[PDB]
């Protein structure tokens, strides 16, 4: 089912996640789609190059433009970026994909809010595979990895 | 380190080769049409000799009794073990149960590894490995612990083709059903053998098909390991019904991730294709002396 | 106006509703997999009395003739008119010389199925108003009872359809459900399937339609549905009774014949006259 997302430091930019990814801007033309009797929505970009998606998440470092992590039903995670996406001090992050050493559905993804270079992925069950993997954005090898012959259904980071 | 006795009270039966077409109405229901049947345990595999059908009691009623189908003697139960590789499970289960001989079939899967015992053995089994990992039978969201309060051959036929073990997305099976149905029972008119295995277990799919038969299906819609590593099998024979014990125990003394499958007559096995000169010769040396 | 005599020799069979699980093997083969079977003419219709199987000689070879099957002794022949002028030009002249005609419409063309031995008498009559041909080996060489079955009127709705033969599998499972699983003074079961020379025409009711995807299936662009008229009968001059005294009003018609009955659809707005058509007694 489609969800919604607010960009971590943006004040008026939300992203609609559906069969196709969409980015909107809350238009404040009250004195000058329709949101309410004080604002409407404007579109700035769109992308549908990730068919059969499962879950989405937002990057938070400060501004590699606007990164977005999506998880396919095969088990791979692909980082995608919408917007201007020009003049970035770190612009090679786009396009990578972390393949597990098997094929299973991906349930949840999350970021550690202390250092922005840790991404956590959960996958369905298998006979001889690590269920949870912690990657490193800066691929054939996860940094750490936990679990064996079990399934992860939800993740979160303790901010302590 | 825990053992769970589940409640899917399975029932085995053998479908003869010529007259499958009687049992075509029910099977299509079970495989691709979930919401029309209550049964939640189904796994079938095909061999040149015959057809083997695993199903629980709910699905049993649908199958009509013909003269093409001998069924079973006893209502097999199901066990499962969890935290531990395939070698660990085999060494700690299959041979200790062989120490005093109540035989057992093992059905594997891309998700777990099931064990199917017989009803009369539920005292002897719990009496044997009660000196081991945690044991608690599951009834409900939380299992109900079981307390022990008081209780006192032939050579290897080795087909030389390549297999591929792979899963499927349940929200995708309709897009494949037609191509899959043609394989199962429509296109059925020494160095190679034929093998198909289907298994729907509590919402998970594991199937085993030859590499040649794999080319028919689409590419990105399947689900397989990420390097393309096939397998190769070692078929053993037997009487018209254990066989798996003397296929597992001798090759239990290693670090090889065996993948077992069982039928009525045959009792299979699988190994990673990269190295076979180990498996081939180990059982040959473990045949001499052991035999006589 | 030309009049061709196509090649297929057709057999008509009718299987009972209770024991259809025996015959599910050949039917899926004939329907869904083209390359497996060698056929060009196959039509199946669902009625509460029984099922109806119209197949060819090749298709007939794939039937295990158990004691749930009935078969007529004769072998029909297919015709066409390909050059509202059907009932008053072919069917109406037919009854005079005491022949029998079954009819099987279709989304793409129409069809007539004369009998097997009545081959000399059929081209005897119609020849006056139309030159006759005969498709021989791909090249058409041009050479030369008084029992009024009372009327029913199902309250249902209906919709004609077509779908391209590429994207049949995407529907396959759902349709497999409908014909064999989801079946166990109105609301009558009706489903008709036609696979003719590589064309697919099917008739289904509105409620059932809300299951398939609303894009793939192809039909009219205003959703004009059809009502129905149904007449009973003994045989196997029966399709004529509803056809003859209907032509007088000169309205549209979608005849679908069956083993023992005779059906004929009519567009939605306009039943209030076609019902009245036979309300002039006979």
């Amino acid at each position: 089912k489609p969800d919604i997302l607010w960009a971590p430091h943006h004040v008026d930019r939300f992203v609609v996640c559906d069969s196709e990814l969409s980015l909107y801007h809350v238009e404040s033309t009250v004195n000058s789609l329709r949101l309410s009797e004080d604002s409407a929505a404007t579109l700035l970009s769109i992308n549908s190059d990730t068919p059969y998606m499962k879950c989405v998440a937002w990057y938070l470092n400060y501004d590699p433009e606007c990164l977005l992590a999506v998880g396919q039903a095969n088990g791979r995670v692909v980082l995608t970026s919408l917007g201007q996406d020009h003049n970035s001090k770190f612009k090679d992050l786009i396009g990578k994909e972390f393949v597990p050493k098997h094929a299973r559905q991906c349930n949840t993804l999350a970021w550690n809010p202390l250092d922005s270079n840790w991404l956590a992925a959960g996958l369905d069950k298998h006979r001889a595979d690590f269920s949870v993997l912690i990657w490193d954005i800066c691929v054939t090898k996860p940094l750490y990895e936990l679990g064996q012959n079990d399934a992860c259904l939800s993740l979160c980071w303790l901010p302590r | 380190m825990e053992l769970h006795i589940l409640e899917h009270r399975v029932r085995v039966l053998s479908v003869a080769r010529p007259g499958l077409w009687l049992y075509t109405h029910p099977l299509i229901k079970l495989l691709f049409l979930p919401r029309r049947s209550r049964c939640k345990f189904f796994s079938l595999t095909e061999t040149p000799e015959d057809y083997t059908l695993m199903v629980d009691e709910e699905g049993f009623k649908e199958l009509p009794p013909s003269e093409f189908l001998q069924v079973a003697e006893a209502t097999w139960l199901v066990l499962n073990v969890s935290s531990a590789g395939v070698t660990k499970i085999a060494r700690s289960v299959i041979a200790p149960l062989a120490e005093h001989h109540v035989s057992v079939l093992m059905l594997s899967t891309y998700q777990t590894d099931f064990i199917l015992v017989r009803e009369q053995d539920l005292s002897v089994v719990i009496h044997t490995l009660a000196q081991e990992f945690d044991i608690y039978r599951e009834v409900g969201g939380e299992p109900v612990p079981v307390t022990r309060d008081d209780s006192s051959v032939h050579p290897i036929q080795s087909p030389q083709n390549r297999f591929c073990v792979l899963t499927l997305d349940p929200e995708t099976l309709p897009a494949i059903a037609t191509t899959l149905i043609d394989v199962l029972f429509y296109s059925h008119s020494p160095s190679s053998i034929t093998f198909f295995a289907f298994s729907l277990i509590e919402g998970y799919i594991s199937i085993v098909m030859d590499a040649e038969t794999q080319k028919k299906f689409p590419s990105d819609l399947l689900l397989t390991s990420s390097s393309g590593e096939l397998w190769r099998m070692v078929r053993i024979g037997g009487q018209p019904l254990g066989i798996v014990a003397q296929i597992a125990g001798p090759l239990a003394a290693a670090d090889i991730s065996a993948y077992y499958i069982s039928t009525f007559n045959f009792a299979h096995a699988l190994v990673p294709e990269d190295g076979i000169g180990s498996v081939i010769e180990v059982l040959q040396r473990r045949q001499e002396g052991l035999a006589s």
